RNA sequence: UCGUGCCUGGUGUCUUGG
């Protein structure tokens, strides 16, 4: 069919948030779990 | 080891009464209702319904000890009105409310669902 | 949920000792009033602070003398003279209880007799201990004597009077347990797991507790420790 | 030892979400989006996955047989 | 001298949670229903575990405890069953229980995820939540380890053990704007707005309303999957109504017998 | 007799046998015994390491991958 | 009394389905250590049913 | 006619062990053994 | 058709509880 991504987007009604999870915040690290490969 | 079994909050022993009416002596037209195996669920709605009664001078409820599964409901009415019938009414009409609420919730569901 | 950088190397995140509990600091209904805490019964039902207490027992057999000798053996009400009021049949003919069997206080663990007909010398579960036998091991000691160890597990559910503590010096006994219907609640149904009485903070000046409770909140929502 | 079946506080089932959560950390996600993508709105339930230390993985190294 | 006449308004209805508004009712009624959703609605849950073979790395009761907390699909069946303590049977009945069965052996080399998939029910309806998204991890088995048990599920409610609580979390709320001053803010502008706040972004709390009752109770009942989130509600209303009917019966006996 | 024929390494016995093999290598002043021991040891090591990675092939493997990328 | 030391199941009343062992017994009651909880209970002897624990075929 | 079945702590093999016997595995000379699980009725309240 | 019953540990030291 003759169709474009610009047309595709228009078929939806409303689909198109909280972005602060990925903040730097030099006082906040990440977590650590149980591997089977370590010192 | 000493812990009460968990069924002890709702299950009636052998010989225990559900409900127990005691005429209070310190003022005229006053009773004390002692509910067994009940808590703040059942005692609060009755109290609050009783407060709606214009003929009711005093209404209240207590839990004598949170480890012992029992409530006390003290009702005092006007001389033309027993607390027996106060207490009766405040259950009767409160059931009528919850039944009407259940009915109304049901229709609201079935409208939500495709509607 | 709130860690120090130096608790990495203590290997604390691999082998931790505690739970992040939704603490409230409130004078809720008095039962926390003086170094006490009110715990969630519905949380404890879900395994919050549930534990296994293992107790372990040992026994070995010997050559006492020329006439005297110990052996692993079920006593009988026939030959063994000295003998307890107990239930000896919980243990099989080996004279050792099997793993998986339920035991209570002053039950017989290791059946043992010593020859005089035979005296009873058997080992009993400590009084008021009440566990389930978790594993039974049997071996030879240095002496070449038969040697067994038995460990018994008790599932210790948190109860009124168990001692909780914080990371800040805020010890306290569980003063009562309320169910989730009875706990206070936020604009969503987040009841506390533990409620501690505010009177613990002002005299003690554990500000770090508040800060931790504050940062833990940030940590759970930012979703990063 | 092993991820709790329910959030101790509220009672939401989190028991099914641990494999999925580690799977979303095989993807390049922040833990904050992993927790969100699994639908953990409350800060009670979110603690369960952040704070769970998986020791059953270490206990599994102690084979009984073979 | 009589009852008030409440109105309901469902705002959000999914297969996981319900948002509804109750109007024209007492604060006590509106909260007692919340207590009943948590503690007094019946569900089916594992409550009896007979362990035949357990070689996992966990305890015996750890297995049994985790089995207890697994939610079971209850809606069609839970208002049919006897409570266990009320069934005439000498052991268990299909009228008072549903029987479960777990038989797992790790033979392969890889580790075994003992999931709720393994819980085999005798009733096709009272299953773990698998129907229509992973499964509740029970244990992990190694090469040669196994787990055999049979289990029974009975009727109960959250007042006994949390395992019978049908809800994730009940979000009760009233008076989003501080109109009653039931709560007293030291700094009322430091406070974020409610979900429900019929207020502009200028002012902080509603002006004081001297003569006025709570109405408009905002609920957000979230299912654990053991019932539909809208069945939790119809069941709680019926549970509370039933406690009161029972209470009235006992009352009437007390009255006439004095 | 009964120690001879059945497949020896799995599960725990390979670690003590590896130690024993090392001791056998070390106690020998002869280079031939040393080299035979070395060969034997390497082979059993490889076999054992395969077996360990095989068991850890699933669900251990997955957690290994997240831990290396998280740090 | 005969059933002291035997494995019983509570078949009636609030404890329906709980297994235990009889630690003591009378003309009308027994004391049962429940297999599950850390507790011994006193119960009417008619509420019990013997389960036993045996193996057959002994060969 | 029950011979008391032990499990070897290192072979993991079943061993039949009557009285007056050395506690040795018959597969390899290891000296620790464990009793296998009971045959009795084991029942838990998921609670 | 049967009739028997309180055995039962002492000494030191470290850890920890209010
Ligand atoms: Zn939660
Ligand atoms: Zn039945």
């Amino acid at each position: 069919v003759l169709l474009d991504p610009a047309d595709e987007k228009l078929l939806e009604e409303e689909i198109q948030r909280s972005q602060q999870h990925a903040k730097v915040v030099p006082w906040m690290r990440k977590t650590e779990y149980i591997s089977t490969e370590f010192n | 080891m000493n812990a009460p079994p968990a069924f002890e909050s709702f299950l009636l022993f052998e010989g225990e009464k559900k409900i127990t009416i005691n005429k209070d002596t310190k003022v005229p037209n006053a009773c004390l209702f002692t509910i067994n195996k009940e808590d703040h669920t059942l005692g609060n709605i009755i109290k609050s319904q009783l407060l709606k009664d214009p003929q009711v001078l005093f209404a209240g409820y207590k839990v004598p000890h949170p480890l012992e599964h029992k409530i006390i409901i003290r009702v005092q009415t006007t001389p033309d009105y027993s607390p027996q019938e106060a207490f009766t009414n405040a259950i009767t009409d409160l059931i009528s409310e919850l039944s009407l609420l259940e009915e109304r919730f049901r229709v609201a569901i079935k409208d939500k669902q495709e509607g | 949920l709130v860690t120090t950088r130096s608790m990495e190397y203590l290997r604390f995140r691999e082998l931790p000792a505690g739970i992040n509990s939704i603490v409230a600091i409130a004078s809720y209904t008095g039962y926390n009033q003086e170094d006490s805490v009110i715990m969630n019964r519905s949380a404890v039902d879900r395994g919050f602070f549930r534990s296994v207490f293992y107790r372990s027992y040992k026994e070995q057999e010997s050559k006492k003398g020329f006439d005297q000798e110990e052996v692993f053996e079920k006593p009988t009400r026939e030959t063994c003279q000295g003998m307890r009021h107990a239930i000896y049949d919980k243990l099989d003919d080996d004279g050792l209880i099997a793993p998986g069997v339920r035991v209570s206080g002053d039950d017989v663990i290791i059946g043992k007799t010593v020859t005089l007909t035979k005296r009873d010398c058997s080992t009993f579960l400590r009084t008021s201990e009440t566990g389930i036998v978790d594993q039974v091991m049997v071996t030879l000691n240095q002496e070449g004597y038969k040697f067994c160890k038995i460990r018994v597990r008790s599932v210790r559910i948190p109860q009124i009077g168990d001692k909780f503590a914080s990371r800040h010096g805020q010890k306290g006994t569980c003063g009562i347990q309320y169910r989730q219907e009875d706990m206070p609640f936020t604009c969503e149904g987040i009841t506390p797991d533990i409620i501690i009485n505010p009177h613990a903070i002002p005299s003690r000046m554990t500000i770090g507790h508040l800060i931790e409770c504050l940062q833990g909140k940030v940590s759970a929502n930012k979703g990063e420790i | 030892m092993i991820i709790p079946v329910r959030c101790f506080t509220c009672g939401k089932i989190v028991g099914n979400k641990w494999e999925a959560y580690l799977g979303l950390l095989q993807a390049e996600y922040t833990e904050g989006d992993a927790l969100d993508a699994l639908g953990l709105k409350r800060y009670c339930c979110r603690r369960m996955l952040l704070a769970h230390v998986d020791l059953i993985e270490k206990l599994l190294n102690y084979a009984p047989l073979e | 001298p009589y009852a008030n006449q409440p109105t309901v308004r469902i705002t959000e209805l999914t297969d996981e949670n319900v948002k509804f508004i109750i109007e024209n009712t007492d604060l006590a009624v509106a909260n007692s229903i919340r207590r009943v959703f948590i503690a007094e609605v019946p569900i089916i849950a594992i409550d009896w575990v007979q362990i035949d073979a357990n070689s996992s790395v966990l305890h015996d009761e750890f297995i049994a405890h985790r089995l207890g907390l697994i939610p079971l699909t209850s809606d069609d069946i839970v208002d049919k069953l006897q409570y266990s303590r009320d069934c005439t049977c000498e052991e268990f009945c299909p009228e008072c229980s549903v029987e479960f069965t777990l038989d797992v052996r790790c033979n392969e080399d890889q580790t075994r995820h003992v999931t709720s998939r393994d819980l085999i029910s005798n009733s096709p309806r009272v299953i773990p939540v698998t129907s229509r998204q992973d499964d509740i991890l029970i244990v992990k088995l190694r090469k040669g380890q196994e787990l055999r048990l049979r289990a029974y599920a009975k009727k109960g409610f959250g007042k006994e053990h949390a395992k019978w609580n049908p809800t994730a979390g009940v979000a009760f709320e009233y008076d989003p704007d501080n109109a009653l001053r039931h709560t007293v803010y030291p700094k009322p502008e430091e406070w974020p707005k409610s979900e429900y706040s019929e207020l502009d972004e200028d002012e902080s709390q509603a002006p004081y309303d001297p003569n006025g009752k709570p109405e408009r109770f905002y609920y957000n009942v979230e299912s654990c999957g053991s019932l539909r989130p809208e069945t939790i509600v119809l069941s709680a209303l019926s549970g509370l109504k039933k406690k009161l009917s029972d209470l009235q019966t006992q009352l009437s006996h007390e009255i006439q017998s004095d | 007799e009964k120690e001879r024929f059945r497949k020896a390494p799995p599960n725990y016995a390979m670690k003590k046998t590896q130690l024993l093999k090392e001791k056998a290598m070390a106690e020998d002043l002869g280079d031939q015994d040393k080299a035979k021991q070395i060969q034997d040891q390497l082979n059993e090591l490889e076999e054992r390491a395969e077996a360990l990675d095989r068991q850890r092939t699933k669900n251990i493997s997955a957690i290994s991958y997240i831990n290396q990328r998280n740090r | 009394n005969e059933l002291i030391g035997q494995t019983v199941r509570i078949s009636q009343g609030p404890y329906k389905g709980y297994i235990g062992v009889v630690k003591d017994a009378t003309e009308s009651t027994a004391r049962v250590e429940l297999h599950s909880t850390c507790q011994t209970i006193s119960v009417d002897r008619q509420r019990l049913t013997t389960v036993g624990s045996r193996r057959p075929g002994g060969m | 006619q029950q011979p008391m079945i032990y499990i070897c702590g290192e072979c993991h093999t079943e061993n039949e062990i009557k009285s007056r016997d050395p506690i040795r595995c018959r597969e390899c000379g290891y000296r620790i053994m464990y009793k296998k699980r009971t045959k009795r009725l084991v029942v838990f309240d998921a609670r």
